């Protein structure tokens, strides 16, 4: 299961390989990863699906409650509330959580969450499995404030390597582009990805 | 262990076979898989018995009490959280493993809890040993919209096939056709493949065959009032 | 690591009568719960009415046999065609299965035929090495699923006469071949239900003096 | 003592009315890691026999030389010998058998699990299966590892049994096969989308099809679901 | 397994159970605990059955190689100290050994060697080898003389099987009486212990610890 | 390897018409030692049967426990403990520690009071409702009853042939298992009447 | 070793406690008493680990004390064992075990018999005309059987009793430096001091 | 760790890092890993040095019997040599070599010998601890029968990106140019292509 | 058993050697003497594991015999317990040791003198004026200490090894049921009229 978040002008597009494995055994290929814990901060999620569920539902409680008490969340001071937790339960739960979001005082930002627990505010992100294959490719391609049309572009071709090589990555490349605009999903088959 | 689910326009059907195991020994012939969480939404365990009788008794008196409390019948996606928070509490020292499948107002609902709170959503799933056996029947047979005709001879088909090549699966298969806003139709052993042939010769003995060492008279009522 | 010896589960029973000997077993071959084979028979004619099966792990007794069989044609060769006796192959089979002692063999081997005399008779062997002229033996996991009905059908054991409440005895009945058939027919039946050893097939050789009968039955595939 | 480092998958077959059907993808995998994508695990000898080999590659290529010498072996004294002694499907099979065996005797074994297919010098069908512990067994259809769960359940739907061989035409079978193919790429991962297909029949000998593709890949019921969103 | 053995005048009483189990669950109860290594000599498949088994049908070889060599008949002494040596050297090779070899010569009178899958080669009176000897030992020591009458002494040898039979879980089976006579050894039939539990409770009043 | 195999020892119930026979053995035997050949293991609670397997602190401090629980029941209620009730009650309380788990197989057993059905269920260590209406088999000789039964199995039995049927597989299956021996009691219960046998048997 | 014995006549108890204490290699103390008198009837000789013997022998002595002041009536047999076996189910699942067996050999004085009760650490409580501890029931459980008869007297259980003793130390490299004999009858605790 | 060669129109060019650490000390920087065996058959060495280096020795000598007696060794051969001794002893012995060697027939062949221990003919190969970080940024670059300035470049690109992800990859990038030519020696400072 | 004794006194070479063979928790016997005679004045008596009690004792009394014949002549006792020595040096690096401790003691004819060695399991021999074997060892070095003296005629060297031999049994769990005990002397080898 390899998961990335790649800034562009306007913002941010977080895409993200569906499968849900056991084994070999793909249990479940068509499973929910780009998950909201609120309305413009949604985030990738990688190793345990129980593990981070448990830590991804407790956090989306705690935001709904600071925005109406404390106002809106930052990225940063989110992903403060995610850490604690992450930190805490460091050898308890192996959880790695991008937490991602979209301001439009201060367009994409991308923080990782290792799953030690920490706050590491990066230009782009890459992380499970498959992460390695393109570690090397995106460095190579990354683009300051990219055209929208070249970020779908780019995620789609980063990610398209990652599924050869690596058979836990794949299904569909499901995107959430947060922009000014809202929360647009996009839907890309191997169909579509694979031959480019 | 095979375990199916299959959505329909009309609602969800999910079936299980009856034969349980306890060791390589069968146990017994019909030991129902498929659990009472409300008269709508039912579901099925596998994993050990004793681990999905118990959790399925705490949450199906949870969920009742919610129901009473916001007079509605809750969502399936309340019982989905609520198995899977519990569960998360004993981190999965108690595995209990369930395909949780109803129908309610929402419309209709089908997900998977495992032992230390991993979920699976899906139109179809299977579970158990034979979960792989019945898994293949579907993804060749599948269609968009499947009616609640073919969904039901869909699922009792990779029953069928969970028979043959997994030797826990075997005798009759009990089903719960479960429509929106309508009693659960419980087609109660829906196929049954087996044969029972009785003894050629009969094995009944005379009497006193047996030998006895002494015999006494006892009793169990209370002792005369006068 | 490699796993040392496998299981490829099976029943097996060899009945000593007094004038024929079965040696009777299924068909279904399991690793787990799946079916390895739904048909794939285990007894085996070795020649001059003695048939063997070496059940349990069953590389292991392929092995077996297949170095008997050459035994079978040196025995003949030096001997100026001597009848192969049933217990010189007993002997025989005891010295193969003592070869590797400190790794033993695993399989829980049966061979039945006639003796010398006529009556038909049974030899088993634990994998240990040992081995002892038995009157009915089941073997394999669900040996002792089996036998407590042979105990109670044939040898009336713990049965006494009507009336007598235990002070006569119930003696020994001599039972036809027909009658010894249905019995285990019967009994693999039972066990399809209660066993997932037990199916597909019951396939059994029956060697008499007058050649060697084959018997065929279905069993169930649930 | 051998362990498993690189690694194969399932191998599916079966048995129709005038010959047998063996079908394999064509991986090397080294683990998660897909190295090879290409690797191609069936290895026909002759037109008589096609030996399909899992498991590991290392092995494939010890045994592939044990058999390229067996040939030779074969036509060493009396080669007018065309179809008498020459090898059959059985002769084959027999010697792996007892090599196989020998290995896990050392505690060291030739970590692979192996199909036989092919047809005798009688035209009988012959399938029969030998694996690294040395399991023994002929049956109607026989599919290995992931396989032996999911593609030999439709195999059997077919072939129930030793009557329903001639029913079956090899026209069916060759269906039978392809459309099995599909499912183990969709559900499996190790399963690639190339995947080879070779037939022996009596009549035609060996048509070797090289090279097909899984196609009509499902995300019909992938659009449907989006989950808790 | 309860298998026993005393020398008195009259030579040597040996008497044997037949319950053999695998596992918790009775595999057998025909197993039969003596092993004929020739006419002269007796040997017990207490200990490990196979074992015993295998290298005492070997004894017999070397016991025949002697006869036919010197051309009288072999002391136990000669027999016995064999049987020593090639199950010390093997050990560790899974041997579980434990036998009585019994036999009734005038070279040194009766005279039983319990040899041991460890080489141990121990003499003495009274020899009881079993899980169950615990139990055989209590009947035995005290009606054991070496003075005790030859009639006696068959009584003694059932009664001590009986009791064992009783209490442990891995004995029942039935009696095989032996006597090693000066001659060689002579059988003494089959008696089933079970039936005769019942003659003695009957006959002496005993087994009233026993319901009823 | 489990406690309750060290001390063995079964536990069968069988069902007739209208009628139920609960029977043991009275071997109760530590490995080797045999202690008692008069150890109980068939107990009662009026008409509802409790029948317990395995280790043999735990078959104590158990049964006074579910003394002690429907004895409360009695008084509360005001009215005899059901079979059914009894079994549901039976499961709950293994699960409790499902830790430091109960290491018995108990049996229920009974005739309904108000419906005359004759009924029985078995139990997993940590508690399960298991209805098989033939036999519930139990202990360390589960198996071979498991064979036996199903083999001599006739349905819905008079008292009588009843009797014959489930002596004739106590008998040959504890002649054939080391730790289950000496002597034997029956509970053929009619209807309401408890007649109560001991069997002979060839004690060793 | 440390054996307690015991064997159930006609009209008493007669039990056995070894006088020797070992505390490990070497006999610490070889004459040292074995037992103590929880009631005048009512009599408890123990053995099991070293030093959490001493330690339960003395709390368990108290509590029965307490309870037959409380109600001018001294506990019976019955009630003092299964009081016991309360306590050790309660122990064999405790967080440090305390493994003690017992033979409480005790005088119902409220029906007039004797009656012998073996409890294991565990806790099992059985009634029998004899128990025993160790390695010492299984050689005697037989001999006792076959010599035993209802009928017996309790002047000819001590002449068996010597030689069920005299076996034990022959079979047994271990040696118990004998045994005190106390007897528990109707008349309350008597010492037989011949042994 | 990291080791590499690509084949091109005119033969294949061998390539390789040269930093070979100890734990976190760099025990040597400057460490030789391109070994001749034959004349225009080389191999890159990865995985134990003690190991590799002992087995390339062995080989070495056996190639130069085959040349005296059988006539010269072709890649093939040399590379079931590697293979049957890295197959006996899979276990004991560590290896991942790189068998290639140029034949002006066949152009450029370039063989694998993983751990396993089997004969892989690749149009490209990597291996080493540098390898995942580069697996798909070469399958996105591969380009066959390319200028042999091209193929400078390539190894260039592909192994600066190496030493970013990996910091034990690094030091000179060492070449053996096998070409009808000869064999040719190029040597690239870090100083050059980290900055390019 | 555990036990193995020696004193050298005046006159004399006197050994005491267990009786007791206990295989398990069960004494098999309680009279078999744990020695083997070497020559008609030298004695060995052993003790250790099972099986290699045997074997050595009759392989080292084979080579001492073979030897005595050769050449007809027997052997010092000095030379006899340096062969025993270097046997087990040997056994020690070798396969499988050979565990036996053993006391050799001899009655050297021609210089009419008493020599004990003391050879401990290792292959440590020493000569002292006097050893033991095991732990049972320790608890008799004090008597000997205090009360030997090297006048000690043959007869007084008896009297204390009695007194010796009442300790072990008081203090040991285990009694190793008593000793023969015979002297190697001038005369040659003699069992104690008592013992």
């Amino acid at each position: 299961t390899s998961i990335m978040a790649v800034t562009f002008k306007d913002g941010v597009i977080l895409g993200a390989d569906s499968r849900t494995t056991t084994g070999a055994y793909i249990a479940n290929r068509v499973t929910d990863k780009l998950t909201r814990v609120h309305d413009k901060i949604w985030c990738c999620r990688s190793g345990s699906a129980a593990d981070t569920q448990a830590i991804a539902d407790i956090v989306q409680y705690h935001l709904e409650l600071y925005t109406s008490q404390y106002g809106t969340p930052s990225t940063e001071t989110a992903a403060s509330v995610f850490k604690e937790l992450c930190y805490e339960n460091k050898d308890n739960l192996t959880a790695g959580i991008i937490v991602a979001g979209y301001d439009d005082k201060n367009k994409g930002e991308v923080y990782t969450i290792p799953l030690g627990g920490s706050v590491h505010k990066l230009p782009y992100a890459i992380a499970g499995s498959g992460s390695t294959f393109i570690y090397g490719y995106c460095d190579k391609n990354f683009r300051e404030n990219m055209s929208k049309e070249e970020t779908v572009d780019f995620i789609k071709h980063s990610l398209s390597q990652a599924i050869k090589w690596d058979g836990s990555s794949g299904g569909v490349i499901r995107m959430v582009v947060l922009t000014a605009a809202g929360v647009e999903r996009l839907i890309f088959y191997p169909d579509e990805y694979e031959q480019l | 262990t095979t375990i199916v689910g299959v959505k329909f326009n009309n609602g969800v059907v999910i079936a299980a076979d009856t034969r349980s195991t306890q060791g390589p020994i069968v146990a017994d012939k019909n030991c129902a898989k498929l659990h009472r969480i409300s008269p709508k939404i039912w579901c099925a365990g596998a994993g050990t018995a004793a681990d999905t009788e118990a959790v399925t008794q705490l949450i199906g008196s949870n969920i009742e009490l919610h129901s009473l409390y916001t007079s509605r019948e809750p969502r399936v996606v309340s019982a989905l959280q609520m198995l899977k928070q519990h569960l998360f509490k004993y981190q999965g020292h108690i595995g209990a493993y369930l395909i949780v499948a109803g129908v309610d107002p929402t419309g209709s609902h089908l997900f998977s809890i495992h032992a230390h709170g991993s979920t699976d959503v899906g139109y179809y799933l299977s579970l158990g040993s034979g979960s792989l056996a019945a898994m293949a029947v579907l993804e060749s047979h599948w269609k968009q919209d499947l009616t609640k005709e073919e969904a039901i001879k869909l699922a009792s088909d990779a029953i069928q096939a969970g028979i043959w090549n997994d030797l826990g699966s075997g005798s009759n298969v009990d089903v719960c056709v479960m429509e929106i806003g309508k009693d659960a139709e419980y087609l109660r052993n829906y196929l049954t493949p087996n044969v029972r042939e009785e003894k050629q010769k009969s094995y009944k003995f005379p009497r006193g065959t047996t030998a006895v060492l002494k015999e006494s008279i006892v009793n169990i009522c209370d002792i005369q009032e006068e | 690591q490699f796993n040392p010896y496998g299981d490829n589960g099976g029943t097996i029973l060899g009945i000593a009568g007094e004038d024929f000997a079965v040696l009777a077993g299924d068909t279904r071959n399991i690793t787990d719960y799946s079916i390895n084979s739904r048909y794939e028979p285990k007894v085996f004619d070795c020649g001059d009415n003695i048939v063997m099966s070496a059940n349990g792990f069953a590389a292991d007794g392929d092995a077996l046999v297949k170095r008997f069989k050459n035994s079978v044609k040196w025995y003949h060769f030096d001997h100026n065609d001597k009848k192969l006796s049933i217990n010189s192959a007993a002997r025989n089979i005891q010295h193969l299965l003592y070869g590797k002692r400190f790794f033993p063999y695993y399989v829980h081997t049966i061979i039945a035929g006639l003796d010398e005399d006529g009556k038909g008779a049974v030899y088993s062997f634990d994998p240990v090495g040992s081995y002892e002229r038995e009157q009915c033996r089941a073997g394999g996991a669900a040996a002792s699923l089996i036998m407590p009905f042979l105990d109670n059908q044939v040898n009336f054991k713990n049965q006494y006469e009507p009336g007598t409440n235990g002070k006569v005895k119930k003696p020994l009945k001599y039972l036809s071949v027909e009658e010894v058939i249905k019995l285990v027919r019967d009994s693999f039946t039972s066990a399809t239900e209660r066993h997932i050893q037990v199916g597909d097939g019951l396939e059994i050789l029956i060697v008499t003096k007058d050649g060697v009968r084959k018997e065929f039955y279905e069993l169930k595939r649930d | 003592t051998q362990q498993p480092i690189v690694t194969g998958t399932s191998v599916i077959s079966m048995k129709y009315d005038n010959g047998v059907i063996i079908a394999a993808d064509n991986l090397g995998s080294y683990g998660s890691l897909l190295r090879f994508n290409g690797v191609e695990r069936l290895i026909p000898v002759g037109d008589n026999t096609v030996v399909g080999i899992s498991g590991d590659i290392s092995d494939m290529q010890h045994i592939e030389r044990l058999l390229k010498d067996l040939v030779t072996e074969n036509a060493y004294d009396n080669p007018l010998a065309d179809a008498e002694e020459a090898l059959e499907p059985s002769y084959i099979f027999e010697y792996l058998a007892t090599v196989m065996y020998q290995r896990r005797s050392k505690m060291n074994p030739l970590w692979n699990a192996i199909i036989v297919a092919g047809v005798q010098s009688n035209g009988d069908q012959f399938l029969r299966y030998v694996n690294l512990l040395g399991v023994t067994y002929s049956s109607p259809t026989l599919a290995t590892g992931f396989g032996a769960h999911m593609a030999n359940p439709l195999l059997r739907k077919v072939v129930d049994r030793e009557s329903d061989i001639p029913k079956t035409t090899v026209q069916v079978a060759e269906e039978a096969i392809v459309n099995a193919m599909r499912v183990l790429y969709y559900r499996d991962a190790r399963s690639s989308r190339n995947f080879s297909l070779a037939i022996i029949d009596k009549n035609t000998g060996l048509t070797f099809k090289k090279n097909l593709q899984v196609e009509n890949m499902k995300w019909d019921f992938a659009k449907d679901i989006k989950g808790y969103g | 397994t309860t298998t026993l053995a005393f020398r008195f005048q009259g030579g040597i009483i040996v008497a044997v159970d037949s319950r053999a189990t695998a596992g918790n669950w009775v595999a057998s109860q025909t197993v039969k605990k003596v092993i004929e290594i020739n006419p002269f000599l007796l040997g017990t498949m207490a200990g490990g059955a196979a074992d015993c088994q295998f290298w005492e049908t070997w004894l017999g070889s070397q016991c025949r190689l002697h006869e036919l060599r010197e051309k009288e008949r072999i002391s136990v002494a000669a027999a016995s100290k064999i049987l020593s040596n090639l199950v010390y050297q093997y050990k560790g090779a899974g041997l579980s050994m434990g036998t009585m070899i019994c036999g009734y010569t005038r070279k040194e009178g009766p005279t039983i060697y319990y040899v041991d899958s460890d080489g141990t080669r121990l003499k003495g009176d009274i020899f009881c080898v079993g899980s169950g000897q615990t139990f055989a030992y209590g009947v035995l020591d005290s009606n054991y003389k070496w003075d005790l009458s030859v009639e006696d002494a068959l009584y003694l040898g059932k009664r001590s099987i009986l009791a064992a039979a009783h209490r442990d879980a891995y004995s029942g089976g039935s009696v095989n009486l032996y006597h090693v006579t000066e001659d060689g050894w002579i059988y003494h039939g089959n008696h089933d212990v079970g039936e005769l539990f019942w003659k003695v409770k009957e006959e002496e009043g005993s087994f009233n610890n026993v319901i009823g | 390897s489990d406690p309750s195999s060290i001390n063995g020892g079964i536990v069968v119930a069988m069902t007739g018409k209208d009628c139920v026979a609960i029977a043991c053995d009275l071997r109760l035997g530590s490995q080797s030692l045999g202690v008692s050949n008069k150890f109980e293991k068939i107990f009662h609670y009026g008409h509802v049967f409790l029948g317990i397997t395995g280790l043999a602190t735990d078959v104590t401090t158990l049964n006074e426990m579910f003394r002690y629980k429907t004895n409360l029941y009695k008084l509360k209620e005001e009215r005899a403990i059901e079979p059914e009730t009894f079994t549901q009650l039976v499961s709950s309380s293994l699960y409790e520690r499902r830790f430091g788990p109960y290491f018995v197989g108990p049996v229920v057993a009974g005739i309904n009071s108000k419906s005359g059905k004759p009924f029985i269920a078995g139990f997993d260590l940590i508690g399960c409702i298991d209805e098989a209406k033939d036999f519930i088999v139990s202990g360390t000789a589960s198996d071979q009853l498991f064979g036996m039964c199903e083999s001599l199995y006739e349905p819905n039995l008079e008292p009588e042939d009843l009797f014959e049927t489930i002596s004739q597989a106590l008998l040959n299956a504890a002649d054939r298992d080391a730790l289950s021996g000496w002597g034997a009691v029956v509970y053929i219960i009619k209807k309401d009447e408890v007649v109560k046998r001991y069997l002979k048997m060839r004690q060793d | 070793m440390d054996i307690i014995l015991g064997i159930r006549v006609q009209d008493s108890v007669i039990l056995a406690s070894s006088k020797a204490v070992t505390r490990g290699i070497s006999v610490l103390k070889d004459s040292d008493d074995k037992t103590r008198q929880l009631s005048p009837h009512t009599l408890m000789s123990f053995a099991g680990e070293a030093g959490d013997t001493v330690q339960f022998a003395e709390y368990i002595q108290a509590n029965i004390q307490l309870y037959s002041i409380r109600e001018d009536y001294e506990l019976s047999p019955q009630a003092v064992s299964s009081f016991v076996r309360q306590e050790l189910a309660k122990s064999i699942r405790s967080r440090r075990p305390y493994q003690v067996n017992v033979l409480i050999g005790g005088y119902d004085k409220k029906k007039n018999k004797p009656e012998l009760y073996q409890i294991d650490y565990l806790g099992t409580k059985v009634e029998l005309p004899y128990g025993a501890h160790g390695y010492s029931g299984f050689y005697t459980f037989s001999l006792l059987d076959h010599h035993y008869r209802p009928d017996m007297t309790t002047e000819e259980g001590l002449d068996l009793l010597k030689l069920c003793v005299q076996e034990l130390e022959k079979r047994m490299p271990m040696d118990f430096k004998g045994v005190i004999v106390k007897i528990v009858d109707k008349d309350g605790i008597r010492q037989v001091d011949d042994f």
